[PDB]
RNA sequence: GUAGGAUAGUGGCCUACCAUGGUGGUGACGGGUGACGGAGAAUUAGGGUUCGAUUCCGGAGAGGGAGCCUGAGAAACGGCUACCACAUCCAAGGAAGGCAGCAGGCGCGCAAAUUACCCAAUCCUGACACGGGGAGGUAGUGACAAUAAAUAACAAUACCGGCUGGUAAUUGGAAUGAGUACAAUCUAAAUCCCUUAACGAGGAUCCAUUGGAGGGCAAGUCUGGUGCCAGCAGCC
């Protein structure tokens, strides 16, 4: 017996049924550019992960009002959309989150707030710095463009101490030049 | 009453083709680049897109 | 009509056992006939070239269809193997070693070739798509 | 970068530490010395002594 | 069924006598299985279909049978005895065998890794706090499978479309990891990861590939060659 083996792992997205879609090819082709993200499997991600949550939501409603089990998990997960964002303190009730859309999750991505809040002057540039390790969400340092940043943790985001957009240090270039016009 | 076909006719066309050199052309970007490309073609800036 | 009692259960097992047999494919899968097969079952099977042979191609068209006799290592069955892509048959030789896989139909002919059901991937131990495209080389010996 | 973690040990004395510590970390703090060894050959040497018997025997699994 | 023998013990388990019973289209008996069973795996309206050698549970085996000592516990095989099949050494008189354990080799095939280090972790074992553990762990090979994620970002100039956007191997400075390496850290000791002195990008040569462009199905009635040939084509 290898220890090892007892790890479990899991899928995180599916391929399109029908491969050659023109209007979702172009509907996927207009949210990628808008979002900058790197290729289609990124944006099918999201889509399981909003398809298995409101998977999840349409089951519970299924079931009765006064049911425990009904109870406790639409209180969970709507404790877990509010947290991230995705629903409003108004929007209280497990029909909401029905109505969540791709858009709604690619809006939490920590590239999309870089690039709100005006750290970035595009959303290419602002995943240039994130994987440059120029951004941190409270005091630890974030290269994930895919983080998902929580309501609470929106606040923090700042510029890394240890780079030369947060703090001092400049780039080896910078560097290297300065060296260079020394002489 | 011709040469039709036989085994000895392998490779014909393939060998009679004359040989082109492949032009140089400037690398296209990868990845997150090349989808910013392809949006700002199809979408932004603008028949089929290898239509004459 | 059919049988609806509570207690028939059992007519109603058996009769879709027995008619499961008309079904080709669940035959074809449960008859244990694929081991009587050149391929025995597998996916792949190495072989040694015969002769090269032209096949006719089938109405409406006309060509001269490229195969090899290769008879396989592990059962000495011979088959006909069709050689892909253009000049490709000049990579074969006579006692060569081919690895033979299928057509794509599983055991059926394609498309105007009559009667060759397999086709050739590798000579000696050399990709024939990399043959084609000049990637590598077909060892000497 | 800029912070870490790990666990830290404060014995009453250096004899109760040498009483319970491991030997490897008692050699990482320099109160013991590594000695050279190798499993496979005191694995050799032990199969070899073992078809000798008496006080030939302690000379047996050197070969 | 009666009475005994044997067994740790019940029992045709076996012996002596007695009776003719026992199973079967509600499929006995016989045959096949490329059949170890289960927990489970794949796909999911529902019902279903397919798979389950393999780390957990139960069973069986140690080349094929059979017999047996020791022992609480074995019909044990890194225990013994005999036959059968293979098979090493020999001074030819004899003597020794069991990798479906960890590595590794031949063969087989479409088809699968190092003859490495360690008991530091988990636990087992012995007279034993201490020895041992190819159980187990570390590291090597590893595109089975799974996760995150580089290959560029921003301005000036020139072109274009309506201050706003797209293009340019034109210009300009900024950013950084792949790599490299003190050091520390990690580690049973190493290695890797994380951190980080000094280096590390302009055709950023630090050069992304695999398949296709008649339809299914996204993409050329472009140009040259061939001319039912060569070839393409899962189907048409
Ligand atoms: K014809
Ligand atoms: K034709
Ligand atoms: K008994
Ligand atoms: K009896
Ligand atoms: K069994
Ligand atoms: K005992
Ligand atoms: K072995
Ligand atoms: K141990
Ligand atoms: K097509
Ligand atoms: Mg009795
Ligand atoms: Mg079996
Ligand atoms: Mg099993
Ligand atoms: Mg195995
Ligand atoms: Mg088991
Ligand atoms: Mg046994
Ligand atoms: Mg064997
Ligand atoms: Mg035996
Ligand atoms: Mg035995
Ligand atoms: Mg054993
Ligand atoms: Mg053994
Ligand atoms: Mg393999
Ligand atoms: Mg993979
Ligand atoms: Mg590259
Ligand atoms: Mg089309």
């Amino acid at each position: 017996v290898h220890v090892a083996f007892y790890r479990n792992y899991g899928k995180t997205f599916k391929k399109p049924r029908r491969p050659y879609e023109k209007e979702r090819l172009d509907a996927e082709l207009k949210l990628v550019g808008e979002y900058g993200l790197r290729c289609k499997r990124e944006l099918w991600r999201v889509q399981y992960a909003l398809s298995r949550i409101r998977n999840a939501a349409r089951m519970l409603l299924t079931l009765d009002e006064k049911d425990p089990r009904r109870i406790f998990e639409g209180e969970a997960l709507l404790r877990r959309m509010n947290r991230y964002g995705l629903l409003d303190e108004s929007q209280n009730k497990l029909d909401y989150v029905l109505s969540l859309t791709v858009e709604n999750f690619l809006e939490r991505r920590l590239q999309t707030l870089v690039f709100k809040t005006g750290m970035a002057k595009s959303i290419h540039h602002a995943r240039v710095l994130i994987r440059q390790r120029h951004i941190r969400v409270g005091r630890q340092v974030v290269n994930v463009p895919s983080f998902m940043v929580r309501l609470d943790s929106q606040k923090h985001i700042d510029f890394s101490l240890i780079s030369p957009f947060g703090g001092g240090r400049p780039g080896r270039v910078k560097r290297k030049n300065q060296k260079a016009a020394a002489k | 009453g011709k040469v039709h076909g036989s085994l000895a006719r392998a490779g014909k066309v393939r060998g009679q083709t004359p040989k082109v050199a492949k032009q140089d052309k400037k690398k296209k970007p990868r990845g997150r680049a090349h989808k910013r490309m392809q949006y700002n073609r199809r979408f932004v800036t603008a028949r089929g897109p290898n239509s004459s | 009509g059919k049988t609806r009692g509570m207690g028939a259960g059992r007519k109603l097992k058996s009769h879709r056992r027995r008619q499961r047999w008309a079904d080709k494919s669940y035959k074809k899968s449960h008859l244990g006939n694929e081991w009587k097969k050149p391929f025995a079952g597998s996916s792949h099977a190495k072989g040694i070239v015969l002769e090269k042979i032209g096949i006719e191609a089938k109405q409406p068209n006309s060509a001269i269809r490229k195969c090899a006799r290769v008879q396989l290592i592990k059962n000495g069955k011979k088959i006909a193997a069709f050689v892909p892509n253009d000049g490709c048959l000049n990579y074969i030789e006579e006692n060569d070693e081919v690895l033979i896989a299928g057509f794509g139909r599983k055991g059926h002919a394609v498309g105007d070739i009559p009667g060759v059901r397999f086709k050739v991937v590798k000579v000696s131990g050399v990709s024939l798509l990399a043959l084609f495209k000049e990637k590598k080389e077909k060892p000497r010996s | 970068g800029g912070k870490s973690t790990g666990f830290g040990l404060i014995y009453d004395s250096v004899e109760n530490a040498k009483k319970y510590e491991p030997k490897y970390r008692l050699i990482r703090n320099g109160l013991d010395t590594k000695v050279e060894k190798s499993r496979k050959q005191m694995k050799e040497r032990k199969n070899r002594a073992k078809k000798v018997r008496g006080v030939k025997k302690t000379k047996a699994g050197d070969a």
